[PDB]
């Protein structure tokens, strides 16, 4: 019941820090390609 | 009756938890949980939050601070919704005409008294001082001081110059002004020496011991002059302060008093990283308006409303008494006991049922209970009059509702004192004496009385049964709540304690009526047998050494009920022997003297109930306290309090 709340509650903080964990990942990649890009183009 | 005291449980998001917590702080009705443990967080809200809540307090305490020395008290009231900055620069102009007050009638009540001090003696000095104020050949030592020591001190003027050394005490001999005047250094030397001969310059403070004499006294008449008409101005400021300010500082008193508590409840929750959960109790009974108000919530969020815990510890669980309204002002004698067990029954309606039957038998004066009715109906006009009940002798402020329930138990307890005082057959103590309204057979004048009251040799025997078999009754119901809790909360050992007692209290109480009583012990022979053989074997079922102390403890306890007749008895016949030899030397000795015998009787009579009567009604409240609390335990960790939000109002 409120216990299985509690664990909800704390199973949706590790969902969302996992989510943010991998949108920052993603970010990175996503800089280091528009780097790469921008690295061809000045080539 | 113990109540179900149902937990529930909440979850959702953070700003929703504020808000609900403001609902559940406005429907007061649970007493929270921490249940920290389990992946939750600590709900540490902000130090932003703990500058507010301090600034909050800080407001609440300068507003009480404020009534204080505004002389009123703080009553809780409806609050002032408004902004804590909004509401400290409304406390703080008050506040500061307050303080500003506060400083300047104490500072003018001070230079009064310090003024009045040395008022009279001081414009002697100055008037005897008239050549040398400040000359530069003279220094002035005055003394107001004793009595005709003045020889004493001429000791050290004459130590001094004498052609020199104007030295002598003029008038207002309260403090005789023995000015001295020589020189700077000589007299330097000269109060050195008359304080050691006892003497003391008149150094007083502020200014009057720090400046010139005739400007000291100038400024000293100025201000005994003006300082009685502004203290009075100044009391009259305050006190029109006080009636124009009073209520918005009570009304944000409260309203700061309910935010402050808001901010000590928000530090007691339980996050859940961007999410709160927390737990509570709250009663079944009010489960209704408690679910109207989670429904009043913004989500109507998961409130997990499950039961308490079962008998077997219900501890954290909280308690609350689950009476009649008959037997609602029975619970405000069991608050002097402790919560129950969560399970344990409350026997607060038979508290209401005995020890109002045990008072009406004990008190048995048609007089007392009359003065009793007189003192309900002087009560009754006082909640009439709906102060809080306020006996500044007593420094007690009840409330009147409690006022109320202690009108109604004294009238459920005046209908069995009436009861069992015509039962007794007394009439105002003792008014057959010279009108027989009851019959005996000595002195015949109307129909009979169930108890004689003067007789007692057919009254003890059955007097004293009767008292035994209540406290037996009462024991026999206490040993079998004991086994029943013992079996309801499964407590084997409990369940066997309480029937082992009962087994050793019935062979105990068929060996004595047996042996010490009466002859025929045939049928109670192998009722002591099997009462004996019931003991020890529950004895052997608890083999934990409960000796035949405890069953001795215990049959003391049932003894002890005979005390109740013993006191009712006593103080029966302390009335009668006062109101009969009241009335022999009033009326027998004279029959003219009547009136002022039966009002030094009557004198006497109400000294001794107020010397005994509140023992006599204490002390059935007593053994039922240390008797049905104690068989049925009532001392095993007293649960836990039904403690929610006040939201006093």
């Amino acid at each position: 019941g409120g216990l299985g709340l509690i664990k909800s509650l704390a199973e949706k903080e590790k969902q969302l820090l996992e989510r943010l964990e991998a949108a920052k990942k993603e970010a990175e990649e996503r800089v280091k390609r528009a780097e790469a890009e921008a690295k061809a183009l000045l080539e | 009756m113990i109540a179900p005291m149902e937990k529930l449980v909440l979850a959702g998001p953070k700003g929703r938890a504020k808000e609900l917590l403001q609902s559940l702080q406005q429907a007061g009705v649970v007493h929270l949980e921490t249940l920290r443990p389990e992946a939750l967080s600590a709900y540490q809200l902000s130090p932003e939050e703990r500058a507010e809540l301090r600034r909050w307090e800080a407001v609440s305490a300068g507003a009480e601070h404020t009534l204080s020395l505004l002389g009123l008290e703080a009553e809780p009231a409806r609050p002032f919704p408004e902004g804590l900055e909004a509401a400290e620069k409304a406390l703080s102009p008050i506040q500061a005409h307050a303080e500003g007050l506060t400083r300047q009638k104490q500072e003018l009540e001070e230079e009064l008294a310090l003024a009045q001090a040395y008022l009279e003696p001081l414009e002697r000095l100055a008037a005897l001082a008239h050549g040398l104020d400040k000359s530069p050949f003279l220094r002035v030592i005055p003394f107001l001081l004793t009595e005709k020591e003045l020889p004493l001190v001429e000791e050290a003027l004459r130590k001094a110059l004498e052609d020199r050394y104007l030295l002598a005490h003029e008038a207002y001999a309260g403090g005789v002004a023995a000015l001295v005047v020589v020189h700077r250094k000589e007299v330097d030397q000269a109060k050195a020496a008359l304080s050691r001969a006892g003497v003391a310059e008149l150094r007083l403070p502020g200014a009057l011991g720090e400046l010139p004499l005739s400007e000291a006294a100038r400024r000293l008449k100025e201000r005994a002059e003006a300082a009685p008409r502004e203290l009075s101005e100044v009391r009259q400021h305050l006190a029109k302060l006080a009636r124009e300010s009073a209520s918005t500082l009570q009304s944000l008193w409260t309203r700061a008093q309910d935010e402050v508590a808001r901010l000590k409840a928000l530090e007691e929750l339980a996050s859940g990283r961007f999410g709160f959960a927390l737990l509570g109790y709250v009663p079944v009974k009010a489960k209704p308006k408690v679910e109207e108000a989670l429904a009043r919530h913004k989500e109507s969020v998961v409130y997990a409303f499950e039961p308490v815990d079962e008998h077997h510890e219900a501890d954290r669980i909280p308690v609350v008494l689950d009476n009649p309204p008959w037997a609602k002002p029975f619970e405000l004698l069991v608050s002097f006991l402790n919560t129950p067990k969560y399970g344990t029954f409350d026997p607060t309606p038979v508290v209401p049922v005995f020890f109002p039957f045990w008072f009406g038998m004990i008190v048995g004066d048609i007089g007392y209970a009359l003065l009793f009715y007189l003192v309900g109906r002087w009560l009754s006009g006082y909640v009439k009059r709906n102060e809080p009940l306020v006996i500044d002798l007593f420094a007690l402020k009840l409330k009147p509702q409690v006022i109320g329930k202690l009108v109604h138990i004294l009238n459920w307890m005046v209908f069995w004192t009436v009861v069992w005082g015509v039962i007794y057959g007394e009439f105002f103590g003792t008014f057959l004496e010279h009108l027989g309204v009851f019959g005996t057979p000595e002195h015949p004048g109307l129909i009979p009385i169930l108890i004689h009251r003067i007789d007692t040799a057919k009254t003890a025997n059955l007097l004293i049964l009767l008292s035994v078999a209540f406290g037996v009754v009462l024991v026999f119901f206490g040993l079998a709540l004991r086994a029943y809790l013992g079996l309801k909360h499964r407590h084997m050992a409990h369940f066997w304690e309480g029937v082992g007692y009962l087994g050793g209290l019935v062979g105990v109480l068929a060996l004595a009526a047996s042996y010490l009583g009466n002859l025929q012990a045939g049928w109670l022979q192998g009722l002591m047998y099997l009462g004996f053989g019931v003991f020890l074997l529950a004895v052997l079922m608890s083999r934990i050494w409960l000796m035949i102390p405890e069953i001795f403890t215990q049959a003391g306890h049932i003894l002890s009920h005979i005390r109740i007749y013993a006191v009712g008895a006593a103080g029966g016949i302390l009335a009668g022997l006062l109101t009969d030899v009241g009335f022999a030397l009033a009326e027998r000795l004279g029959l003219l003297g009547v009136l002022l015998g039966l009002l030094v009787a009557g004198v006497l009579h109400l000294l001794i109930l107020l010397l005994t009567t509140l023992g006599h009604m204490l002390q059935p409240i007593r053994l039922l306290w240390v008797e049905f609390f104690t068989k049925f335990g009532f001392y095993e960790e007293n649960g836990r309090p039904y403690r929610p939000f006040k939201s006093v109002r």
